[PDB]
């Protein structure tokens, strides 16, 4: 299960 | 990071719920991003079935 968000670098 | 020290900070075991799999990660190979299962080395003896996770799907050890 993913629990860390993707490195989107936008709309924090 | 060698064996006993692979700690996937952000990837939880679905079977016992440890939020980042330490030792080695057991990734669910066939399950999609929505249902992105993972197991810990205490837990990968499990072979559950959901709508998408299956006995026909595959588990993968990760040593880094
Ligand atoms: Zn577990
Ligand atoms: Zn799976």
């Amino acid at each position: 299960a993913r629990t860390k968000q993707t490195a989107r670098k936008s709309t924090g | 990071g060698p064996l006993g020290s692979v700690q996937h900070v952000g990837f939880k075991c679905d079977n016992c719920g440890i939020e980042p799999i330490q030792g080695v990660r057991w990734h669910c190979q066939d399950c999609p991003p929505e249902m992105s299962l993972d197991f810990c080395d205490s837990c990968s003896d499990c072979l559950h079935e959901t709508d998408i996770h299956k006995e026909d799907h595959q588990l993968e050890p990760i040593y880094r």
